[PDB]
């Protein structure tokens, strides 16, 4: 109650107009924070395999670390009729998600209105429904472009703005074709194949349990089966 | 630069009136709230103080983030002047979410994360039961810190009971009233799980 | 800032791997500042030093200090303050502070009044600082000049909550008896006197009224009298000074009241404490019982009262040639003639009619004189009463008198001999009641210590009417009315301003006109009609001392033991406390000479524990702190001598309106001004209204009198600083990381490449590696990085590359290419030929990227002679 | 249901009287204000009065 005629000996004049004026905003009750029930029985889901998350642009001044804050509110979900999303990677400041039966490229931070002669995340373009990396770990990033091998088109390629079949080119598709396996990769039992790259030479090796295939940059030809199996990482 | 907890406490509702009556719905006050930290986690660099002020019933309220203060102080008096005025819906997002994701690129200094799960961490039915078996609840009759308000004596014609001046504890329950109550659990992060 | 590379584009530069140079001093050095400073309080003043504008050869001179710096300010005496210091290097950049104390004041404000001018002494606070040493670091980091730096203190963490004149109360004796009113506040200002020569004074023609009257100040004395010799004094006309003191053996307390039930009692036992942050400050007009104690550190110098009347009648006057309301001379004098201080216009002979015989002669052209008290009869100003024939003759209609004392200086007691209330083991010293702040209402003062008495009650707006009640009980001739004074004999010649002057010898009642003892009916000799009391007050505070532990009053002291207490007789009660010890009065004295005029107690309520006052003493409080300037900057010599100039309070003239009108129709108004020298943290000369130090001061009120503009309160807030920890790690590195400055304006101003304000920033990528080098070809600017190569968008026209100066994002050429060594950068028409370590090649880039090693066949020249090492020559 | 009582200790009291007309005796009083009830807490005795 806000006003003042109270406790006084005088109330001659008092009137619900005066004596008993109310401000309801004190019996306020701790409504902000507030929570309920959860069945464990229910089914409600939480994973989503086709589904991309996007953080704010690091401010690099005294806050947090807008990485490690993320909110689920920039999401972006690709095609589910082509597969999870295996690989997301970036070549020449634009990111491509590799899918098990996909391959597409995420517009983000791509200038408004002409590509070439505003940070908004906004939608995929498809470089082909059909074409998609099923192994991660068989990519490799270099300066001429992406190689991955997929396992379903029995190929090794590389993604240079067009995607180039180097097994077909160069005449590797029954190595391929003949040392494919379903079981992803994993450091115990190599299983699948795991790409490296030599930043030093520009050599790539695409390793397996038993062989070491080698592709050299510097000539664009397959070099030799290097004893080099079995080794779980080659880095510079 | 580095990692946010989330809201790991929130103080009780606090009343911005005169040490004698209400204020109108049009008046402004000259009242300071005093914080008194107490046994904080020095490892941290800061530790951050928000205000939700509320100027009517279940209306949108006004957070302030008031101030970035040392986790090593130990008294801060909040004065109404500083303070930078934020959206009220990004108390939600303070720490964030926990995912397991898949992959990762990085593009103009944003990161981001694919084919993920949610990590929610839910309560058995079965511990639900068990919690809700071993609960000995009673009634008891407490009071505040105080415990004795000096303000009020019999030498008066008349002395106002004025229960603004503290917390929002002073609400109590009514005797011949159901209740249905409950129970929550804390994270090491500060996020409170469901109810029980 | 530290770059490491640079371009040129569009007249604008850009600047990458920046490291921000922040000096900062180290806590060693800090800790001997703070312990090398010899702080010490001096009593300084401005450049003048002499104010030739204020003289005693006035009515009224404003203090007014609005004409000069921010400089007035100074410190108060009894209150904390935490200093500090800084330096300036030789660019003008102000370095961080260095906490050096908490110190408190030493020396109070002075202004003496001399005859032709005054001087103003402001206190300030001085840091000394000899050590050779110390000052040789401090010029060694650089510095050259020094400024003081304070953080002053907020409203929660003052000692002193404010200062103020302390003024007595009235209380009614039918109402302390019914505690309707208890207490109220006074129509007028009742200062102390300070000898006893003015009682001397009111016998025989020793007063002469031009002088003006000293007010009922004595504690319980009534408010009013039967003594002719004093009729002048006489502030209510119902009141016949019965003694607030009875034999409870004869009578009881409601018989003894009701011979005189409108009858009013001093009380300085409960004062009105009237200082300028009250009515300034809105937050000091809140306070609800707060614990304070109380401190009388001075008085004031009254020295002359600026009065004025006014009367006007409904009708008009009785004799059909008569001369009405006239105006006499009561106080208006300037301030040399100090000896008649603290005096007033209270009661005097300002109305001139014929009498109302019984054979009515209005045709005589003679006059007497009549009696006109503040609270005036609510009827005629001459001998009328209970009209025959209609409507009364000279009916009041209004009437209003003004009053503005003057307080020319101040004099402040020695520190041995201030006066405390509360002094700790002292069984007469007790206390002060949690004091409260009236604005409106009423105001329930707590119970006072000592005392079975319940929690007083207060009003400050009266709306009463007070009755005459007959009896017999204080004389017999009360039995028809209070009587009706007038001048013994006729205006003899035309003087009627001497015949004014001496209203305490030429002055009898109308019945002991022995002339008269039958020629005027018993209603027109005999006055039986009420008196309307009306007045309001403006915001203040009010308290209470405690009774004394044997049940006595505490009051304020007397001033060379001159001036006491109404003591009461023997076995003698007060009406309101039947249950009281002998004598039931305890008044002390402070032994001041250097005051001999009358006075107002000046007093400072403090607060004696305060705990955390800036947030604490420990060097977090400090680093959660906000400073201010203060002083002007001095170079460094062989000594570092700083002067805090500027401080939070004022010492300047306010005028308290304490009372003014309740209606502007009413018939008895007052109003009572008291113009003094106060301290206060608001600027008390920004007041913006032109009623001020006029004597008139009749139509005045608080949508008149005391307007205030508070801009002129303002802080040097524009420029403030802070304390930094040494030991904290906060980063000055940012490799990733380019500013753009301002395109050159190519005219008369400064160059905007030197005025670098990291507003307009960008930050590459970090997982590539540091900005390595930052070059610009065929119109376009390029980065390398250790693992990466951009291309930084810069001025590029808003929509198409090709068939606004804003610095848009970045674009990468290559995540994995990037130069590791600068100096292999050379610029050419046909592009950029950079070796890379890393990749173990000689490329080119003009547009795209060409490996040469490779293309000529130089891969191994490369790969065999690479090292890590940067160049260097 | 009745669950208690309240504990009655003192009442705050007034009165007002304005007549239209003057007092029929010319030197009369009129509205003469006594005391009622107008007591603290502590005299507890003379409640709800
Ligand atoms: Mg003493």
């Amino acid at each position: 109650r806000y006003d003042k005629n109270r406790g006084q000996v005088n109330n001659l004049a008092v009137s619900p107009t005066n004596f008993n004026l109310f401000n309801p905003v004190y019996s306020q009750k701790n409504n902000f924070f507030t929570f309920r029930t959860i069945d464990y029985e229910r089914f409600s889901i939480n994973y989503f395999p086709n589904s991309i998350t996007v953080t704010k642009e690091k401010s690099l001044g005294e806050d947090i670390d807008t990485w490690t804050n993320i909110t689920l509110a920039t999401t972006l979900d690709l095609d589910g009729d082509k597969g999870e999303i295996v690989s997301l990677n970036t070549y020449n400041n634009e990111i491509f998600c590799f899918q098990r039966r996909g391959l597409s490229n995420i517009l983000f931070n791509s200038r408004v209105q002409i590509p070439t002669s505003g940070l908004k995340v906004s939608g995929k373009r498809y470089i082909s429904n059909t074409i998609g990396c099923a192994n991660k770990w068989s990519i490799a990033e270099s300066p001429s472009g992406l190689y991955f091998i997929d396992n379903e088109t029995n190929s090794l390629y590389l993604f240079n703005g067009e995607i180039v079949s180097l097994s077909d080119k160069l005449g590797f598709r029954q190595w391929i074709s003949t040392h494919n396996v379903h079981v992803n990769w994993e450091p115990v039992g190599y299983n699948n194949y795991r790409s490296f790259y030599d930043k030093n030479n520009n050599d790539v090796y695409f390793t397996y349990k038993d062989h070491c295939l080698c592709y050299s940059e510097l000539i664009n030809q397959f070099t030799s089966f290097m004893s080099y199996e079995g080794v779980p990482a080659m880095f510079n | 630069y580095g990692k946010e907890t989330n809201i790991f406490r929130t103080s009780p509702l606090l009343y911005i009136a005169y040490s004698d009556r209400g204020a109108s719905p049009e008046e402004t006050v000259s009242c300071s709230f005093q914080i008194n930290f107490t046994e904080l986690d020095s490892s941290y660099d800061f530790i951050r103080v928000y205000s939700i002020h509320r100027t009517s019933i279940d209306a949108t309220p006004t957070v302030r983030k008031v101030a970035d203060l040392a986790t090593d102080t130990k008294l801060y008096v909040d004065t109404g002047t500083t303070g930078e005025i934020v959206d009220p819906t990004l108390l939600l997002y303070v720490g964030g979410e926990e995912i397991a994701p898949y992959t990762m690129t990085q593009k103009d200094n944003t990161l981001f994360l694919g084919n993920y799960t949610l990590k929610r961490s839910l309560i058995s039915t079965e511990l639900k039961n068990q919690i809700k078996s071993d609960s000995i609840v009673t009634t008891i009759l407490g009071g505040l810190d105080d415990a004795i308000e000096s303000e009020w004596n019999v030498n008066t014609q008349y002395n106002s009971n004025y229960d603004l001046n503290y917390d929002s504890r002073i609400k109590g329950f009514q005797k011949g009233e159901i209740y249905r109550l409950g129970i929550q659990f804390q994270d090491n992060k500060g996020k409170w799980s469901e109810v029980v | 800032i530290a770059p490491y590379t640079m371009t040129q584009k569009d007249n604008t530069l850009f600047l990458g791997n920046y490291t921000l140079k922040r000096s900062l001093i180290s806590t060693e050095l800090k800790n001997q500042i703070k312990s090398d400073s010899i702080v010490t309080t001096i009593l300084g003043g401005l450049d003048d030093a002499i104010e030739s504008e204020w003289n005693v050869n006035t009515q009224y001179n404003s203090n007014y200090d609005l004409n000069y710096d921010s400089r007035i300010k100074g410190f108060q005496k009894g209150e904390i303050y935490r200093l500090g210091i800084q330096f300036q290097d030789n660019k003008g950049k102000w370095s961080e502070v260095v906490f050096i104390g908490d110190y408190e004041c030493t020396e109070r404000f002075k202004y003496t009044q001399y005859d032709t001018y005054g001087i103003t002494l402001i206190p300030r606070f001085k840091v000394v600082i000899s050590n050779s040493t110390t000052i040789q670091a401090i010029k060694n980091l650089g510095y050259i000049n020094a400024r003081g730096v304070v953080v002053f203190p907020t409203l929660e963490d003052r000692n002193i909550l404010c200062q103020g004149i302390l003024c007595p109360t009235v209380a009614n004796y039918k109402d302390r008896l019914d505690n309707s009113p208890f207490v109220q506040s006074s129509w007028f200002s009742r200062p102390k006197q300070a000898t006893e020569t003015w009682k001397t004074e009111y016998s025989g023609t020793n007063h002469l009224s031009e002088f003006g009257e000293v007010p009922y100040f004595q504690h319980n004395e009534p408010i009013g009298s039967a003594s002719l010799s004093e009729i002048t004094r006489w502030e209510i006309q119902t009141s016949l000074g019965l003694v607030p003191y009875y034999n409870p053996s004869t009578t009881n307390a409601k018989d003894f009241v009701d011979g005189s039930p409108s009858e009013f009692l001093v009380d300085e036992n409960i004062v009105t404490m009237h200082s300028p942050d009250v009515e300034f400050d809105d937050r000091l007009q809140n306070i609800t019982n707060g614990k304070f104690k109380l401190r009388i550190i001075g008085t004031t110098h009254l020295t002359n009262t600026l009065s004025d009347i006014s009367v006007i009648t409904s009708t008009p006057t009785y004799g059909n040639y008569a001369t009405g309301f006239y105006k006499g001379k009561v106080a208006n004098m300037n301030i040399s003639t100090s000896y008649y201080g603290g005096r007033q216009l209270s009661a005097g002979l300002f109305w001139s009619d014929n009498v109302k015989f019984q054979d009515p002669s209005p045709q005589d052209k003679l006059e007497r004189l009549w009696m006109v008290y503040p609270w005036h009869r609510n009827g005629s100003l001459m001998n009328m009463g209970v009209p025959t024939e209609g409507t009364r003759a000279a009916a009041l209609q209004r009437k209003i008198i003004s009053n503005l004392k003057f307080a020319s200086q101040n004099n402040y007691l020695p520190n041995q001999s201030v006066w405390e209330a509360e002094i700790s083991g002292d069984a007469n010293h007790t206390g002060i009641t949690p004091v409260n702040s009236w604005t409106e209402g009423l105001v329930r003062i707590p119970a006072q210590a000592n005392s079975n008495l319940g929690s007083l009650n207060y009003y400050a707006n009266i709306d009463k009417v007070l009755t005459f009640n007959r009896s017999e009980q204080i004389s017999e001739i009360y039995k028809n009315g209070y009587l009706i004074y007038t001048t013994k004999d006729w205006i003899t010649d035309g003087k009627i301003a001497d015949l004014f002057n001496n209203a305490i010898s030429q002055t009898i009642s109308v019945d002991q006109v022995q002339d008269w003892l039958t020629r005027i009916a018993d209603t027109d000799k005999y006055g039986t009609e009420p008196v309307s009391m009306k007045y309001k007050s403006n915001p203040h505070l009010v308290f209470a001392f405690n009774y004394t532990e044997s049940g006595k009053q505490l009051i304020l002291p007397m001033k060379n033991n001159n001036n006491g207490y109404l003591a009461p007789s023997a076995n003698s009660k007060p009406f309101w406390n039947p249950t009281a010890p002998e004598g039931a009065v305890y008044q002390d004295s402070i032994n001041f000479t250097n005051e001999n005029r009358a006075f107002f107690w000046l007093a400072e309520l403090y607060r004696d524990s305060v705990v955390n006052r800036f947030g604490g003493d420990t060097e977090e409080a400090i680093l959660n702190n906000t400073w201010l300037p203060s002083g002007d900057s001095v170079i460094i010599g062989d000594s570092i001598n700083i002067e805090y100039t500027e401080g939070d309070t004022y010492y300047q003239r306010y005028d308290c309106l304490r009372t003014f009108a309740y209606t502007n129709e009413d018939q008895n108004s007052i109003v009572d001004i008291v113009s003094f020298m106060c301290e206060s943290k608001v600027n008390i000369d920004g007041r913006y209204d032109k009623n001020r130090g006029q004597v008139n001061n009749l139509a005045v009120s608080p949508t008149n009198f005391n307007l205030f503009n508070p801009v002129y309160s303002q802080k040097n807030n524009f420029f403030t600083f802070r304390t930094i920890d040494y030991e904290r790690f906060s980063i000055n590195y940012f490799p990733n990381s380019i500013t753009v400055t301002k395109e050159k304006s190519l005219g008369e101003d400064i160059d905007t490449w030197t005025n670098i304000t990291l507003a307009t920033t960008l930050d590459l990528d970090g997982d590539k590696g540091e900005i390595v080098s930052l070059n610009t070809y065929n119109n376009e600017i390029f980065c390398f990085q250790r693992r990466g190569l951009s291309n930084i968008l810069f001025n590029s026209r808003v929509q198409i590359p090709t068939s606004g100066l804003k610095v848009s994002g970045k674009r990468y050429i290559s995540n994995t290419i990037g130069c590791a060594n600068k100096w292999s950068i050379a610029e050419s028409p046909s592009g950029l030929y950079f070796i890379d370590n890393e990749t173990n090649s000689l490329y080119l880039f003009n547009g795209e990227i060409v490996s040469l090693s490779d293309k000529l066949g130089f891969r191994q020249w490369i790969s065999t002679h690479n090292v890590h090492v940067n160049w260097e020559p």
